[PDB]
C-alpha cells in the first residue's frame, strides 16, 4: 500500500503540473522558446524541445530528485 | 557520432547500475 | 528527523559534533563506510578543491614569469606540464606529504583516529584557533570550493572561456 | 669460525632487520635504501624506453610503481598477521613504520641511483 | 572516438587500480 | 538491481506457496513472457523494422503519426 500511494501521490502531482502546463502553454509560450506547434501534446512539440535541451535539461533535475531524494523517500 | 556528453551521461547511469549493484551484492 | 531533509529518517552513524553536521545523507554512505574515513575524505578533497579553485584564480592575471609561455585552460596546461615533467614532481611530493601526515597509515584498513578528530593532520603553525566553529568554517568553504572547482573546469570544457571572463555578459 | 652458525648468525643479526637498536622505521629505511637502489637496475636497462630519451625516468618511475605495490604488500601483510598491536616490527604499529621506512627508503635509493647514474653517465 | 581521452583513464583504473584494490581488499575479508 | 533489492527487504520476501504455484506461473510465462513479448515484437517489425527495410524512418518522434499499413487497423 505504502508503494501503490507513493504512486498515485506522484502521477497526481506530475499529472496536476502537466493538465496546468498545457492549458499556459497554450494561453501563452516564451518569446526566445521559438515553438512552432501551438498543440502542446503533440509529438512534434515535445520532439523539438528534446533538441532544444529544455527537456533534457528538466531531466537531469527530475531523474536527480528521484535518485537522491525520490528513492530515499519511497 | 557519440558526443563527450553523452558517453559521461551514460557512465553516470552506469554509476548508478554501481550503486544499485553494490546494494542488492551487500544484501545478498 | 534529518535536520536538512525532515521528510527522511536522522543518519544514525552522524553525529552533531561532526563539523558541517546537517544530518544530510540521502544515500546513506555513512551506512555503507566509517564515518571517520567519509569525514577525513570531505575535508581533504575540499582542502585540495580550495587550492585548485585559487590556483585557477591567480594563474589568470599572472602565470608565474618563469613558466610563462603556457596555456591557463585545464586540459591544455595538464598536457603542458606533463611534457614538462612537473606535475611527476608534483604527484611524488603530494605522494610524500600523504605519507608523512598520515604517518604511514594511508589504506581505510589501516587509517586510525586515537588522539586526532577527523581532519586533525597536525598542521597549524600559526596557531589559530581549531576546537571550535572554525572546523564548520573549513568544512563550508571546502564544500563550496569543491562544487567552485566543477564549476570552474566545465566552464573551461563547454566554450573554452576564462574562469572571470564568464562572468561579464555571455550566454550561448 | 663454524662458518654453518658463527658466520651466518653473525652477518644476519647485523641486517637491519634483525639489528638490535634499530626503531622500526630505520629498519625499514635502510632495507628500502638498499632495494630502491638497485631495483632501478633492470627496468633502466631492460624496459621497452631503454634506447629513448626517457631510459633513466621510465628506469625511476617504474622502480618507485614496483616499490609501492611492495609497500601496499606489506601492509596488508601487517594487517591481516598482527591482530595484536606494539613497538616491535612483528606488530601491528611496528610493522606499519617498517613498511614507511622501506617506502621513503626505496624511493630515496632509486632517486639516488638514478642521481649517480646522470652524476657519472 | 570523442572522449578519445577516456581509455588513457580508465583501461589503468580497470586493468591496474581496480585489481590490486579488489585483490587487497579480498586478501584482508578472507584472512579476517 | 532495485527489484533484486526489494525482493530480499522482510516485506517483499514472497512466501514459500508463492514460488510453488506452478500454474499461474505457466500461464503468466506463456501467456506474458513468451506470448506477449511476441506480440509486442511483432509491434516492433511492423512499426519501426519493415519501415527501415523500405527506407522509411518511423522512431520515437514519429510512430505515433505513421501508420505501418495503408489501410490502418
Ligand atoms: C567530494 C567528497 C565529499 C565527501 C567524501 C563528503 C562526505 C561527507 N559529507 Mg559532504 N558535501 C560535499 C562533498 C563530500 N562530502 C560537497 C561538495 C557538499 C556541498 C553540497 C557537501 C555538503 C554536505 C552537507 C550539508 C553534509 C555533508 C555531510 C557529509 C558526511 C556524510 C554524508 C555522506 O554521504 O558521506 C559520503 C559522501 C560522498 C562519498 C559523496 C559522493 C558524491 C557522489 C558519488 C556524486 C554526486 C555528484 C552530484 C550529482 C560525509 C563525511 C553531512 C555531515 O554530517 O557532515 C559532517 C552533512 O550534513 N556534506
Ligand atoms: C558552486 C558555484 C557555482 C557558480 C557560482 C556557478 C556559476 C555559473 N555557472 Mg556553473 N556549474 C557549477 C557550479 C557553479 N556555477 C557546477 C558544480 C556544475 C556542474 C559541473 C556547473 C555547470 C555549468 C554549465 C554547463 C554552465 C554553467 C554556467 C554558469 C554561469 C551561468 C550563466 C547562465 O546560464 O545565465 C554562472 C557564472 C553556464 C555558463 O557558464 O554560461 C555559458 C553554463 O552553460 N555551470
Ligand atoms: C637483472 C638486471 C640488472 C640490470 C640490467 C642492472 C643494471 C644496473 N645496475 Mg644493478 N643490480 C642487480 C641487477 C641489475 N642491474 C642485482 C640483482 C643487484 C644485487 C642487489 C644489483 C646491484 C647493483 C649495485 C650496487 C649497483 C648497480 C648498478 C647498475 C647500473 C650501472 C651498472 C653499469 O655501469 O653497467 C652498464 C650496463 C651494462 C654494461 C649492461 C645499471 C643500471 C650501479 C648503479 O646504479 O650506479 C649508480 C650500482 O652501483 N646494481
Ligand atoms: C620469465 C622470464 C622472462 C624474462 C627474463 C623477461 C625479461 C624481460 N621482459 Mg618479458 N615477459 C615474460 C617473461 C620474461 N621476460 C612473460 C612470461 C611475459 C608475458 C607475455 C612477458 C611480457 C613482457 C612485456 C609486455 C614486456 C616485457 C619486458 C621484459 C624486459 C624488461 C622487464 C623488466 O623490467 O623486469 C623487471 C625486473 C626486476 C624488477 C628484477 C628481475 C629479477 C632480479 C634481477 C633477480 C636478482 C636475484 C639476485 C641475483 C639474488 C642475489 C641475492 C643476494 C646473493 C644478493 C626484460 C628483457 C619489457 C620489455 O620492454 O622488453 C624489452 C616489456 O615491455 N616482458
Ligand atoms: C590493463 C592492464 C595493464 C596496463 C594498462 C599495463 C601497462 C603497462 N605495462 Mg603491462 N602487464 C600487465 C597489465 C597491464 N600493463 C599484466 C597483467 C602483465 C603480466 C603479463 C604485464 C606485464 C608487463 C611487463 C613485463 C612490462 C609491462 C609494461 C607496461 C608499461 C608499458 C608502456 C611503457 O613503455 O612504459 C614505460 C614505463 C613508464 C612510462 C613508467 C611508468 C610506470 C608506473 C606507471 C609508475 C607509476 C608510479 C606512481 C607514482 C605510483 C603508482 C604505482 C601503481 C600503483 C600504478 C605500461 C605501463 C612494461 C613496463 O615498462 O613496466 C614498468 C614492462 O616491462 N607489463
Ligand atoms: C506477465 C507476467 C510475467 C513476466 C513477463 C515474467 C518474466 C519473468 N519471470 Mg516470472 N512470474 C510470474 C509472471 C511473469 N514473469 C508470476 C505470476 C509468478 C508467480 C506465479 C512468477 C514467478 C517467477 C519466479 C519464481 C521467477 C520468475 C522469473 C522471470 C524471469 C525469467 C528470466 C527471463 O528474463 O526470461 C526471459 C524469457 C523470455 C524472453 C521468453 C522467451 C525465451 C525462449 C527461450 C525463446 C527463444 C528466444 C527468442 C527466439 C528470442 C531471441 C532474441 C534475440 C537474441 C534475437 C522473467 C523476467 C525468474 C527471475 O529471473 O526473476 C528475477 C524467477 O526466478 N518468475
Ligand atoms: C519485444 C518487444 C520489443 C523489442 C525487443 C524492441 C526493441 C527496440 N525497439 Mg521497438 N517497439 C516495440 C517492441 C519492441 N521493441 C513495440 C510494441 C512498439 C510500438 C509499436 C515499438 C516501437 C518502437 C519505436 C517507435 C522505436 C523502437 C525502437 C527499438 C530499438 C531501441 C529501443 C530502446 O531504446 O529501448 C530501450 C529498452 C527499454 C526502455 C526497455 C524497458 C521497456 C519499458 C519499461 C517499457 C516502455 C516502452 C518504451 C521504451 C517507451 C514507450 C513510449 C510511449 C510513447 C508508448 C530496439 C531495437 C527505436 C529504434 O531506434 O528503432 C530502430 C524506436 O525509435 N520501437
Ligand atoms: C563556478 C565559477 C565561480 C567560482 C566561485 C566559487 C563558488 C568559489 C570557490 C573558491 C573557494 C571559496 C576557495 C577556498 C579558499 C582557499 C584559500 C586559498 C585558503 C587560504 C589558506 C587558509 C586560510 C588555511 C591554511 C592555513 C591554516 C592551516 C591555518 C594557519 O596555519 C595559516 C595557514 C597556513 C594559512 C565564479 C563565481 C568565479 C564565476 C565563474 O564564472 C564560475
Ligand atoms: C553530501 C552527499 C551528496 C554529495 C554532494 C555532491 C555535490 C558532492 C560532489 C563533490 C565534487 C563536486 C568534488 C569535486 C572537487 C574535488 C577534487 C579533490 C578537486 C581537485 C582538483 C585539482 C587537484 C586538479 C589540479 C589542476 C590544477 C589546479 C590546474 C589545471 O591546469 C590542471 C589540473 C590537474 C586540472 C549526495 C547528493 C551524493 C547525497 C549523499 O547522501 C550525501
Ligand atoms: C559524474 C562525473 C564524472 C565522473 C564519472 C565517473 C568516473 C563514472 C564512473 C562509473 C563507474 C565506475 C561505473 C560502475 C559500474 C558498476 C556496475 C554497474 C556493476 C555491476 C554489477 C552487477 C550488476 C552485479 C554483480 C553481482 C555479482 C557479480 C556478485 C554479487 C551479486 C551481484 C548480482 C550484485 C566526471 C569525472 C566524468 C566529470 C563529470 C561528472
Ligand atoms: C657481486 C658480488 C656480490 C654481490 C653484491 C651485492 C649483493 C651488492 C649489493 C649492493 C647494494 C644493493 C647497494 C645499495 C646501495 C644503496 C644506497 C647507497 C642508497 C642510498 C640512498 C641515499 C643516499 C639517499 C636516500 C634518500 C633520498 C635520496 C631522498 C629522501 C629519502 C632518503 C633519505 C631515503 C657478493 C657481495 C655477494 C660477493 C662478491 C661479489
Amino acid at each position: 500500500l505504502e508503494w501503490m500511494r507513493e504512486a498515485e501521490v506522484k502521477h497526481c502531482r506530475v499529472a496536476m503540473l502537466a493538465v496546468l502546463g498545457v492549458i499556459a502553454q497554450e494561453f501563452g509560450t516564451l518569446d526566445f522558446y521559438h515553438a512552432q506547434s501551438k498543440l502542446q501534446l503533440s509529438p512534434d512539440l515535445h520532439n523539438q524541445f528534446v533538441q532544444n535541451g529544455a527537456l533534457q535539461q528538466v531531466l537531469l533535475f527530475v531523474c536527480a530528485w528521484e535518485f537522491f531524494v525520490g528513492l530515499p523517500a519511497l | 557520432m557519440i558526443t563527450d556528453n553523452q558517453v559521461f551521461v551514460a557512465l553516470i547511469m552506469a554509476l548508478v547500475c554501481g550503486y544499485l549493484a553494490v546494494k542488492l551484492a551487500a544484501q545478498l | 528527523q534529518s535536520p536538512a531533509m525532515p521528510f527522511l529518517s536522522k543518519p544514525p552513524n552522524l553525529s552533531p559534533d561532526m563539523p558541517g553536521y546537517r544530518g544530510f545523507d540521502p544515500l546513506r554512505l555513512s551506512d555503507a563506510f566509517d564515518v571517520n574515513w567519509l569525514l577525513e575524505g570531505e575535508v581533504k578533497n575540499g582542502r585540495v578543491a580550495m587550492l585548485a579553485c585559487l590556483h585557477f584564480f591567480v594563474t589568470e592575471y599572472y602565470q608565474f614569469p618563469f613558466y610563462a609561455g603556457a596555456p591557463k585552460l585545464a586540459a591544455p596546461a595538464h598536457d603542458y606540464f606533463v611534457k614538462s615533467g612537473a606535475m611527476i614532481q608534483i604527484l611524488v611530493f603530494i605522494g610524500f606529504l600523504e605519507m608523512v601526515l598520515h604517518r604511514g597509515k594511508v589504506l581505510y584498513s589501516d587509517m586510525e583516529w586515537k588522539g586526532r578528530k577527523p581532519g586533525e593532520l597536525g598542521f597549524n603553525p600559526l596557531n589559530l584557533p581549531n576546537d571550535k566553529a572554525m572546523k564548520d568554517r573549513e568544512i563550508n568553504n571546502g564544500r563550496l570550493a569543491m562544487l567552485g572547482f566543477a564549476g570552474i573546469i566545465h566552464g573551461e570544457f563547454l566554450n573554452g572561456k576564462m574562469p572571470i571572463e564568464q562572468i561579464t555578459n555571455f550566454q550561448p | 669460525p663454524i662458518n654453518s652458525s658463527s658466520l651466518t648468525r653473525g652477518y644476519l643479526a647485523q641486517l637491519p632487520i634483525y639489528r638490535s637498536g634499530l626503531s622500526p622505521f630505520l629498519r625499514g629505511l635502510e632495507i628500502g635504501m638498499a632495494h630502491g637502489y638497485f631495483l632501478i637496475g633492470p627496468f633502466v636497462e631492460l624496459g621497452p624506453l631503454r634506447n629513448t630519451e626517457m631510459k633513466y625516468l621510465a628506469g625511476l618511475l617504474s622502480a618507485v610503481g614496483l616499490v609501492v605495490i611492495l609497500t601496499l604488500g606489506m601492509l596488508l601483510y601487517g594487517y591481516v598477521s598482527f591482530t595484536n598491536d606494539s613497538q616491535d616490527v612483528e606488530s601491528l604499529e611496528g610493522w606499519r613504520q617498517l613498511a614507511s621506512g622501506f617506502l621513503l627508503g626505496a624511493v630515496g635509493g632509486a632517486g639516488f641511483a638514478y642521481l649517480l647514474i646522470y652524476s657519472f653517465i | 572516438m570523442s572522449a578519445s581521452y577516456l581509455p588513457s583513464i580508465l583501461v589503468p583504473t580497470v586493468g591496474l587500480i581496480l585489481p590490486f584494490a579488489t585483490m587487497a581488499i579480498l586478501f584482508v575479508a578472507i584472512e579476517k | 538491481l532495485l527489484a533484486g533489492w526489494l525482493h530480499i527487504q522482510p516485506k517483499f520476501k514472497p512466501s514459500l506457496s508463492w514460488f510453488k504455484n506452478n500454474e499461474s506461473r505457466l500461464n503468466h510465462h506463456l501467456a506474458g513472457l513468451f506470448g506477449v513479448s511476441s506480440l509486442a515484437w511483432t509491434g516492433h517489425l511492423v512499426h519501426v523494422a519493415i519501415p527501415a527495410s523500405r527506407g522509411q524512418h518511423v522512431g520515437w518522434d514519429n510512430f505515433i503519426s505513421v501508420a505501418p499499413h495503408p489501410a490502418g487497423l
